[PDB]
């Protein structure tokens, strides 16, 4: 369980990145600051998704090991043909099973 | 005869957590605190 | 931790690391110093623990402490009974020990 | 030798290609497979220094979230595909190499399309960078460096050209590490550690090579315990 | 040397007696203090050799569960206090040393009361063996050996004298290990690992000695990766 859950921390200033570009920038810097969390209730993507994008599957966990992203954090990842907004842990669970039985799909 | 603690044995606090020893771990690798003092027994939370 | 201060050292990469995950959890008041945070985290009864097998920390503070524990008496049954062949009852012909 | 020393780690290897390589070693005393595999792993991922795309500059593009006309892919998917690019330079003299590429019109842009550099080689030629339609103008300069571990694009913030955009650093020929410590029975005592570690590699180096480099970095570090003070 | 190699692990040591010994070493790259301290720790506790009471013979006592007149303590409490005894011999020639002691009447028997042996030293003199009242006759022979780890008295079963009683083997000279990885700042980059490991020892060996033996066991193991198969 613990490995696949996602977190939500503090809602203070605006949560609107769905639309403005000044919204990506400002809530990215404000997040860098102390006001916006990496897991904020902001419909489309909390800055936590804005900050990190992971190309291959593995790319995601490496960042986890280095201390960049916790497993329960909300990030974006590129799997087979989709840009999927799923947490590290969830992505890892996926592999466990994908490995247990090699018919990955 | 002297009976040293072993895996078949069962220990339990005064509250009721009863249980048996399932593994005697080498002080080598069990959970250790920042200062080198290691833990003696590791109790499962789920039983609480 | 007082002795830790005087003995000569401060906080681990590990110690800070578990803190990060601890604040995202909600155990420590975000924005305070690790020294201050650990006090908080300690008061809660839990402290940071390293794996031992890996040396890495155990993500999230774990409680620890002095718990009294007694050992329980082993009954004669405890003596694991394994029987191959042996006696048999006189009237009923089923295995008896 | 015959008794305790002949009873020595039987180093057995199984490797297919330059990507996968299993390595078994037993017998070992109590809890050593762990004592060895773990450090090696930590080394195998951070220390086998490597190469990764550290920065990019599309000529008409200013920010990372832009889209180029005639170009199906968006800046973000391309800078992502570049993270997938694996290069290999031959000597220290090459710390930071800027690879250049410019392609126009109805052509597919692959990594082989980058102008060759003397001491640098691209192991990822057929990798897919982009699909250009018509009047498709893509001229870029992608930086490449030698480092260790993972470095968020935020951490370094490279500045070759002011309109350039940094990319996250993926520095290791080693894709993933994995070690198992299963019990093995040797005559007298059962308690025995069998360490087998599986290494995966992008191809740049080989699992075996990797492992060797690894153990060395460890050894070299064990020597640093020489002069007291 | 001047730049990257002069910038080398400053091995600094602080040791008082043969029990405690702190060992600092910095700077180190990213996450290496942990990469090193942990294995050494695992070694420092399992792998290092020492000394422990392996057998005892009280002259009038036949079994371990007896009690001697004029002697407050019972055989079991005494054989227990002996486990607390820490000796130190100086060379291989001394594999098994039998320490002898005989005391009578109104005297307290401490470890210093053992008759001296040429190449053996008792670091635990004031330890309390027993309290003798009057007409208190205690004459014993306690064996001592050099071994590794823990060995239950059941496992070895020593036989010097038929009425003797074996004792459990407490051989790791290392009492406890502890290492800290605090950040250190060196000019340019702040991320730096400072590894300092504090070692404690019963006295048999010394922290420094211990540590050295440790790193070697590791080194010796890193070489076992030599011949593929």
């Amino acid at each position: 369980y613990y490995i696949t859950q996602v977190r939500k921390e503090k809602k203070g200033a605006g949560l609107e990145f769905a639309t403005p570009e000044e919204a990506l920038a400002a809530h990215e810097r404000g997040e860098v600051a102390l006001n916006a969390p990496i897991k904020v209730a902001g419909r489309e993507t909390s800055v936590g998704r804005l900050k990190y994008v992971f190309a291959n599957p593995d790319e995601a966990l490496l960042a986890v090991a280095h201390g960049i992203v916790d497993l329960q954090d909300v990030v974006t990842v590129r799997y087979m043909g989709k840009r999927l907004e799923t947490s590290p842990g969830r992505i890892l669970f996926a592999r466990i099973v994908a490995e247990a039985v090699e018919d990955e799909k | 005869q002297k009976r040293k603690l072993q895996v078949g044995d069962k220990l339990a606090n005064r509250h009721g957590n009863k249980g048996v020893v399932a593994k005697i771990l080498p002080v080598e690798d069990m959970p250790h605190l920042p200062d080198g003092t290691p833990v003696d027994v590791i109790l499962n939370p789920l039983g609480v | 931790f007082g002795k830790r201060k005087g003995e000569g050292f401060g906080v681990d990469k590990r110690e800070v690391e578990v803190l990060r995950r601890a604040e995202k959890l909600g155990l420590v008041t975000p924005g305070k110093t690790p020294e201050e945070q650990l006090k908080e985290l300690f008061l809660q009864g839990k402290v940071v623990l390293y794996d031992g097998r890996t040396g890495e920390p155990i993500e999230g503070p774990i409680v620890v402490g002095q718990m009294f524990i007694m050992k329980l008496y082993h009954m004669v049954e405890d003596k694991m009974h394994a029987r191959s062949t042996g006696p048999y009852s006189l009237i009923t012909q089923q295995p008896l020990g | 030798m015959l008794d305790s020393k002949l009873k020595a780690p039987v180093f057995t290897v199984r490797t297919q290609g330059r990507e996968y390589g299993e390595f078994v070693l037993e017998p070992l005393e109590r809890g050593f497979g762990v004592t060895l595999g773990n450090p090696l792993r930590r080394i195998l991922l951070s220390s086998i220094p490597g190469t990764a795309v550290t920065s990019v500059y599309i000529e008409d593009v200013l920010h990372e979230f832009s889209t180029i006309p005639g170009v199906k892919e968006d800046v973000v998917e391309i800078i992502l595909n570049l993270k997938e690019l694996v290069v290999r330079f031959l000597n220290p003299s090459l710390q930071t190499v800027t690879l250049l590429l410019k392609a126009e019109g109805p052509k597919e842009v692959k990594a082989r399309d980058f102008l060759p550099v003397a001491d640098v080689e691209i192991m990822n030629p057929d990798l897919h960078i982009a699909t250009l339609e018509e009047g498709g103008r893509l001229n870029m300069e992608v930086r490449v460096d030698r480092g260790v571990g993972y470095v968020p694009a935020e951490k370094h913030g490279i500045k070759d050209r002011i309109n350039a955009i940094p990319v996250d650093a993926v520095f290791s020929p080693v894709r993933r590490v994995a070690f198992q410590v299963e019990d093995t029975r040797l005559g007298q005592r059962t308690d025995l550690d069998k360490l087998t570690l599986r290494i995966w590699t992008d191809g740049s180096v080989t699992p075996l090579e990797a492992l060797n480099q690894a153990v060395e970095i460890l050894r070299e570090h064990l020597t640093y315990f020489s002069n007291p003070q």
